[PDB]
């Protein structure tokens, strides 16, 4: 009586794990050669369908990174190698002892000062400490200026020039130095090549979103309970290609986020306590950099005929350093009690015993925070930062940093590790002129690690990575397979 | 971007849709911008365009998606319901045990609780499809 | 909705015997199965929940297991007290309730 | 912790209306939810319906869709029930649960099929009778 | 090659040959010439394939062969037509201010000058093929 | 797929043993295992997906592959027979010096004694058809 | 020194390049046969048609 007989054309889907197309409005260099423009269909529509989603476990993620990474690589491959530049450099002996890379004995130092010193210091808009560069407590960048020989297409003739060099570039060889001269080498030569990031990588924004390809289609929670992990999500959105994504990388702080919405936010990892917490836009959380003094850029042209971008500025600019706007003590305050009362979260009682803190170690990769301006990568200490947003009583974090400001030092470093999993050295040609940024701040990258139901410490992270699970993570890519099967009376004669 | 399969997923199986020209119309959508890119690339890019990376992912996305369509068109085919709806093949469902309920279930729902069917469904609607052939075969050449 | 009935309906033993409880379901269950004890004139309170655990204040003697659509509670030495309606939970998706099965005492 | 309240006998089509105060906390705490079940005489346990502590959500059984009402009122520690077109077959035991959610690791959401969930706190019980 | 569609035109409305066919034939010219070039190819170099200008031009054409034989095979199924001499349709004309003369215009003239309703008639066909797939369900379901 | 098809050779032209069913299992067959295995490589090697020889080399089998199947559904829809078997075709068979010993002569020995009729037999084949469907439009309009 | 001069090693120019060009399928070439083409000519009345160049 009953048989099978075939149903085309069924409502109805399974996990899908293929590559999606790229497309994007930003069609200058990447967009042009890689992506398809952006259609602007930013329509969605709802089932009343219960579905299973995971932002950690994603496919839709997981090419999120991967290919910011790999577009990355491809822009760089064939640049300039640095390798003829790793000869002995000839640099300023004050300039290397002063800032600790060579040594001397001969400065015998002694201070004698007031130690009921920590003062509140903030700033805003309206300042002409900030249009000036000078605000109490910033000091001078630390640039060192070495000489060194390199020659050119002509072969058999040769140049001296003149670079200046952020100290921390720098290694210099140290002992008996009784003059001037001291012998310095790039920071990361030896053990690898450092390659110019020649073709305008970080310049500009990167930003662009992904489509399936026929035959599939992209699932979305729109919940408000949605936390990263949810087994059966009730609020089931379809749409065709993903929203925007903004592939920015620093650590700590995420900025210039697209889920930027009037409430915040924690996605948790299912199997661990990373998580990413986003921030609530009605606090207009906004991070101002300022890189001071004018910079020149001179070209060189070596020896392959490829050309490399020096600095050789002979001056001494103030820090660059950068300025903490919005309202910030309210925007952590809520992400505190949002922590509290968030579903897997069994910990402490009371927000007076939740912190935010930076991770441990000696370690500059995680214990300042790394943005990117314009091409330049500008680390800041921020204890003063968190001082004053968590209105801490300081009082035995030693002289300089038991201040309470709304402002950090920071210090230009140019040759950087690639932020994947890669360990690759790259060299950022420096920028003309002087530098401003102004970016919003979106999303902390942290996680929650208490033992107890006293003391929650969330702890800064520099996982960039983990940062576009907030961006994307929500999505689920399927495969439509409309062919079914199902008992009925009804065969062929 | 089409969306007809989905937009009736939440319903019940004796309820809604039964298409089959949105295959054609998702594959088409797909292949146009597809085109118009490929032929934008030229304009800016002419020696990167399979040698490096991006080109090969997009190209396999493309192969699998053609593939995709073809795939459940020559299934069909061979069941012979290339434009049949309901196809009304011969071969008896495997038990009583497992039965839908046209007017609480949806096709999603129940599709995931017969892949343990499938596997030996699709082989004996085949060989249904086979003995009917053969049938059709003698009564052609008599 | 999740249809979710109980076996035996009515059992019964001796206090110091092994009792135990079946529940099943026609839609599986992660985990999401809980069990409450009601005695005759009071409110049900929670047994066991997640379909493993001891509610806090429970004795020892109460324990249980299950996935899926098969769920078991066990008392491991039947008490003079434990003659109750025990009563299984669903709450994978708007809580339904199973209709109960009763134990007495011989 | 939970005691419930109201008219033992109401009438055919009259809403009924029941009251629980909560003893030494409150009805905004966190993560907790206001329930209600019935037991008509005779009968199993029905969940009725379910208002979420820090939010004005509510949760009810599709059954009683056009005919529950559920409210919190934190400046008494109290929740309710209103009951329309009441009729012989709503004779029941009405009950109070607080559903308290097992926070951790595995609830992932205040929702159902999203966290354990479980009636650890029940309240006495209220039996209604619908009479002429 | 052939070009039958080039060879009848001039002939006017009222044509004669419309030679459907020859989209099939015209597929099968293009696989043939370009596998027997790509075999050829590892003769001399193995490497390079695609990973030099020439083999992406190549590429391209290939893929792109394959995908505008499935854009009319689907455009076609879209509207109806699993075969495509004429497959009459349930869509009205939008104007009676557009009439072609059979004895007088050609097809390159009055495809020129209805374009504009090409890009409305498209659509309209499609959806004339949605609601008749909806009313296959309801004649199943009874 | 097993290519259980080619069995029978051997059998005689007569003996039965036809079928319609076998490509598309072979294909659907293949077509599964392809894209496991692309979906497969990035595990491993997720850049140098077509950038090297064998990723070229995959790329050309599973495009062969899909480039026969169409080329043969292709022919068959020319001629519109695509599920009938002996098709019935109103073309006459060339001359009375080329009739098959269907009862000695196997399907391998005869197609190739054929291969020179087939050059000319395609077109007419497919005017054929033009032909039957043109005639069905001028009975549409009656 | 404004660049580097490569070697034209694989016997460029030293015979001649010859070729044509052919449409891809569903493509053709159209050519004027007239003799009154001076490059540019709105409407060219003698058109051949032809697969390849
Ligand atoms: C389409 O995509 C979606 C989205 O990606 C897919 O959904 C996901 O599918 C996965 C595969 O099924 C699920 O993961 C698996 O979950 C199983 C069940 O986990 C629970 O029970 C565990 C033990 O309980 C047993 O006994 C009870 C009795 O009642 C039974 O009911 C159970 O079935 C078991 O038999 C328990 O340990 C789990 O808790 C731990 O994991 C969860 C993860 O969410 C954490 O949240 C918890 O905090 C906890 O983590 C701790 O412990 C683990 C070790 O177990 C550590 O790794 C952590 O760091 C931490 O310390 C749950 O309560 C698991 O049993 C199963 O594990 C087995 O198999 C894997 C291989 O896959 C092995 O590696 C394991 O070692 C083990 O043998 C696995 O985790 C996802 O949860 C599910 N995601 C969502 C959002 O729903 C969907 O399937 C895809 N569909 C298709 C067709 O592709
Ligand atoms: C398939 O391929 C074929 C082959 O390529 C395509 O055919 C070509 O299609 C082109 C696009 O339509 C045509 O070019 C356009 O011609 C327009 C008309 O030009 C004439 O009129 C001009 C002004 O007259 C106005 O008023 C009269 C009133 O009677 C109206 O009838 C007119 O329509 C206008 O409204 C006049 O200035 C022109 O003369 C100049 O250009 C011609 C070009 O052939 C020269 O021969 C002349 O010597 C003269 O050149 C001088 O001036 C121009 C600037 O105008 C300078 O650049 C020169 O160096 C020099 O000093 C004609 O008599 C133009 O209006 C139109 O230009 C507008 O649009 C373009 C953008 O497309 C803008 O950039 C302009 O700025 C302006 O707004 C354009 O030139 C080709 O003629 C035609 N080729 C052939 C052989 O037929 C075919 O379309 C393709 N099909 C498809 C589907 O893709
Ligand atoms: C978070 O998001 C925010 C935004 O919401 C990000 O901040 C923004 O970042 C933008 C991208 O860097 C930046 O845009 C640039 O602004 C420059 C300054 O413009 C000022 O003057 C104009 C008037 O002329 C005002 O309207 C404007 O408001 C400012 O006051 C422009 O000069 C830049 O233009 C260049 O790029 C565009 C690209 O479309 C070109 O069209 C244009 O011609 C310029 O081209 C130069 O640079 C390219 C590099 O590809 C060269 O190839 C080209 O030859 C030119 O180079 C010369 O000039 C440069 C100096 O600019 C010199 O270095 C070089 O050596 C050459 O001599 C561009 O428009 C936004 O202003 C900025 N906004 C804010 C508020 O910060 C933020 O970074 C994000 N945060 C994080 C952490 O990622
Ligand atoms: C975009 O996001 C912003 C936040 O970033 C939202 O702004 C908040 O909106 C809520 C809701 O209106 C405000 O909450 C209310 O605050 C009142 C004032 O409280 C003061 O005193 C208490 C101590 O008792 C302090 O803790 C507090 O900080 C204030 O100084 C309360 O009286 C209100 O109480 C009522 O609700 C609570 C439940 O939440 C009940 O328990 C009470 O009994 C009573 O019924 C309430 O708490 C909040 O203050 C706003 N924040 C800011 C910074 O302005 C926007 O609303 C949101 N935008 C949109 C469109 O949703
Ligand atoms: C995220 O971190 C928290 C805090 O470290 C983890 O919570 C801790 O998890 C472990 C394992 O679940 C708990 O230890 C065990 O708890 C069970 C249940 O009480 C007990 O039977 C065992 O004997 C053991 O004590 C630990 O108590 C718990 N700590 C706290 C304070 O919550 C959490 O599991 C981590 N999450 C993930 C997914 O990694
Ligand atoms: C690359 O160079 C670093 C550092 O350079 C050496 O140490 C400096 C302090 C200075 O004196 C330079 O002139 C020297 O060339 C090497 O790192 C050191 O390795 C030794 C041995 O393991 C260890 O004891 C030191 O503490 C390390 N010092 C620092 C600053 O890291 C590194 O090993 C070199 N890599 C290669 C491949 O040679
Ligand atoms: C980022 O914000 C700063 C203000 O904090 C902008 O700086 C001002 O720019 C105007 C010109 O448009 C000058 O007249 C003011 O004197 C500047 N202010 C200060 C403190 O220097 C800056 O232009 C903004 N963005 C960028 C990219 O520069
Ligand atoms: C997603 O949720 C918002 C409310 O937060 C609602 O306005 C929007 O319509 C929902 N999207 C869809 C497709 O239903
Ligand atoms: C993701 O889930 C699948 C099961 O669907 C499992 O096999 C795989 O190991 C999981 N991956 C990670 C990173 O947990
Ligand atoms: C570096 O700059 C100084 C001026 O401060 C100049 O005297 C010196 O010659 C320069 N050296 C080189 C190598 O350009
Ligand atoms: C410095 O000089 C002392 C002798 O006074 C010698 O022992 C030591 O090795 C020297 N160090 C270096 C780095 O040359
Ligand atoms: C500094 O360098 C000069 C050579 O340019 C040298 O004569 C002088 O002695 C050096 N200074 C010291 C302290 O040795
Ligand atoms: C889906 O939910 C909407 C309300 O958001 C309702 O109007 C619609 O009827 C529901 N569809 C189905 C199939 O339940
Ligand atoms: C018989 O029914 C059971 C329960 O649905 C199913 O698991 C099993 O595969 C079925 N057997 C056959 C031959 O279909
Ligand atoms: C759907 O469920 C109801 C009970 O709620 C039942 O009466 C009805 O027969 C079921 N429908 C089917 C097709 O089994
Ligand atoms: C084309 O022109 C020739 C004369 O050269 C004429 O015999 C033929 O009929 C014309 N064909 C058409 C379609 O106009
Ligand atoms: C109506 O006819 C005019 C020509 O007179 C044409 O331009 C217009 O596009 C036609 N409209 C429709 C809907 O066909
Ligand atoms: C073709 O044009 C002639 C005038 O030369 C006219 O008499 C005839 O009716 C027209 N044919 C059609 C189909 O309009
Ligand atoms: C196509 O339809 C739109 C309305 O959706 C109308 O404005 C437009 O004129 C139509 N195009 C033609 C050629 O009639
Ligand atoms: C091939 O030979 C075997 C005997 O070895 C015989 O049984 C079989 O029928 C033969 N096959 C055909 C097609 O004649
Ligand atoms: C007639 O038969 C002979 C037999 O060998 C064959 O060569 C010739 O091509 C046939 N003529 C046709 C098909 O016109």
């Amino acid at each position: 009586t009953l048989y099978v007989t075939v149903f085309y054309g069924v409502p109805a889907w399974r996990n899908a794990t293929i590559p999606l197309f790229c497309a994007t409005k930003n069609r200058d260099t990447w967009g042009t050669t890689q992506c398809l423009p952006d259609n602007g269909d930013y329509s969605e529509m709802a089932l009343n369908v219960t579905e299973s989603f995971d932002a950690w476990n994603n496919t839709v993620t997981e090419q999120a990174i991967e290919d910011v990474w790999q577009l990355f690589e491809t822009s760089i491959k064939p640049c300039v190698k640095l390798s003829p530049l790793c000869i002995t450099m000839r640099c300023n002996k004050s300039e290397t002892d002063r800032w600790g890379l060579t040594k001397s004995i001969t400065t015998t130092a002694s201070t004698t000062s007031t130690t009921a010193s920590a003062k509140v210091d903030m700033v805003n808009e309206t300042s002409s400490c900030i249009a000036q560069d000078n605000c109490t407590g910033l000091e001078q960048e630390q640039m060192i200026s070495c000489k060194f020989n390199m020659t050119g297409l002509k072969r058999d003739k040769s140049k001296e020039y003149n670079e200046t060099w952020y100290s921390a570039d720098l290694v210099c060889e140290q002992g008996n130095n009784t003059g001037n001269e001291s012998r310095c080498y790039m920071n990361h030569c030896n053990t690898s090549v450092i390659q110019e990031s020649c073709d305008k990588h970080y310049w500009d924004a990167i930003r662009f979103r992904y489509c399936a390809p026929p035959g599939y289609a992209l699932l979305r929670c729109n919940d408000t309970n949605y936390s990263g992990f949810m087994p059966k999500c009730s609020k089931v959105v379809v749409s065709s290609c993903t929203r925007m994504m903004e592939t920015q990388t620093s650590t700590w702080f995420g900025f210039n986020g697209t889920r930027a919405e009037n409430r915040t936010y924690i996605y948790w990892h299912g199997r661990d306590n990373r998580t990413i917490i986003s921030l609530n836009k009605y606090y207009n959380l906004t991070m101002k950099c300022r890189r001071p003094g004018n910079k020149t850029v001179l070209p060189v042209t070596i020896m392959s005929g490829l050309v490399f971008h020096s600095q050789p500025i002979n001056d001494r600019p103030k820090q660059a350093w950068c300025w903490f706007g919005g309202k910030w003590k309210d925007a952590i305050k809520e992400v505190k009690q949002t922590i509290v009362k968030h579903p897997r979260y069994t910990g402490t009682n009371n927000t007076d015993k939740i912190n935010l803190t930076a991770p441990g170690g000696g370690d500059p990769e995680v214990t300042f925070m790394w943005t990117n301006c314009r091409g330049e990568f500008l680390y800041c200490k921020m204890n003063w930062f968190l001082n004053w947003v968590e209105d801490r009583n300081t009082a035995n974090q030693k002289p300089k940093e038991q201040h309470k400001r709304n402002y950090v030092p920071c210090h230009i470093r140019q040759i950087i590790n690639t932020w994947h999993k890669v360990g690759k050295n790259v060299y950022l040609p420096p920028r003309e002129g002087d530098l401003t940024c102004n970016s919003t701040v979106t999303s902390l990258i942290a996680n929650i690690d208490w033992i107890d139901g006293n003391q929650t410490n969330i702890t800064m992270s520099a996982e960039v990575a983990e940062l576009y699970r907030l961006e994307l993570g929500d999505y689920k890519l399927v495969e439509i397979t409309p062919i079914g099967l199902a008992p009925t009376s009804c065969k062929r004669y | 971007g089409f969306l007809g399969f989905l937009a009736t997923a939440g319903s019940a199986m004796g309820a809604a849709s039964l298409t089959l020209t949105a295959q054609s119309r998702t594959l088409l959508a797909g292949i146009v911008q597809q085109q118009q890119q490929l032929l934008d690339v030229p304009k800016r890019q002419q020696e990167l365009l399979r040698l490096t990376v991006w080109g090969t992912k997009n190209l396999q996305t493309r192969v699998t998606a053609i593939e995709k369509y073809l795939k459940d068109q020559a299934q069909l085919n061979a069941w012979g319901c290339a434009f049949r709806q309901v196809c009304c093949t011969t071969v008896p469902w495997p038990n009583a045990s497992l039965i839908p309920k046209w007017n609480n279930e949806t096709w999603q729902e129940w599709e995931r609780k017969v892949d343990f069917l499938e596997e030996n469904i699709t082989a004996l609607l085949e060989e249904a499809q086979i003995q009917q052939e053969k049938n059709m075969y003698e009564l052609q050449k008599l | 909705d999740i249809l979710l009935t109980q076996s035996p309906s009515s059992l019964s033993g001796s206090v110091g015997d092994r009792v135990t409880i079946t529940c099943r379901a026609s839609q599986g269950i992660n985990s999401y199965l809980n069990w409450y004890q009601q005695k005759p004139g009071k409110a049900p309170k929670l047994l066991i929940y997640f379909a493993n655990r001891l509610q806090s204040g429970v004795p020892s003697r109460f324990s249980g297991s299950g996935s899926g659509t098969e769920f078991t509670l066990t008392i491991s030495s039947l008490q003079s007290e434990d003659g109750a309606t025990y009563y299984c939970q669903q709450y994978d998706t708007f809580p339904t309730f199973g209709p109960g099965t009763k134990l007495d005492i011989k | 912790q939970l005691q419930e309240s109201g008219p033992g006998v109401v009438r055919p089509s009259q809403t009924l209306s029941l009251t629980c105060a909560v003893s030494g906390d409150t009805v905004s705490s966190c993560c907790f939810f206001w329930t209600w079940i019935r037991q008509p005489p005779g009968k199993g346990l029905e969940w009725i319906g379910n208002i979420y502590s820090d939010n004005d959500n509510t949760n009810y059984n599709p059954s009683l869709k056009t005919r529950i009402s559920i409210s919190k009122d934190m400046s008494k520690n109290q929740f309710s029930l209103k009951l329309n077109s009441l009729t012989a077959t709503d004779t029941a035991i009405y009950y109070c649960a607080r559903e308290s959610p097992s926070r951790g690791n595995f609830c992932y959401a205040y929702l159902y099929g999203n966290c354990p969930l479980h009636f650890d706190l029940w309240g006495q019980g209220v039996l209604v009778t619908v009479s002429s």
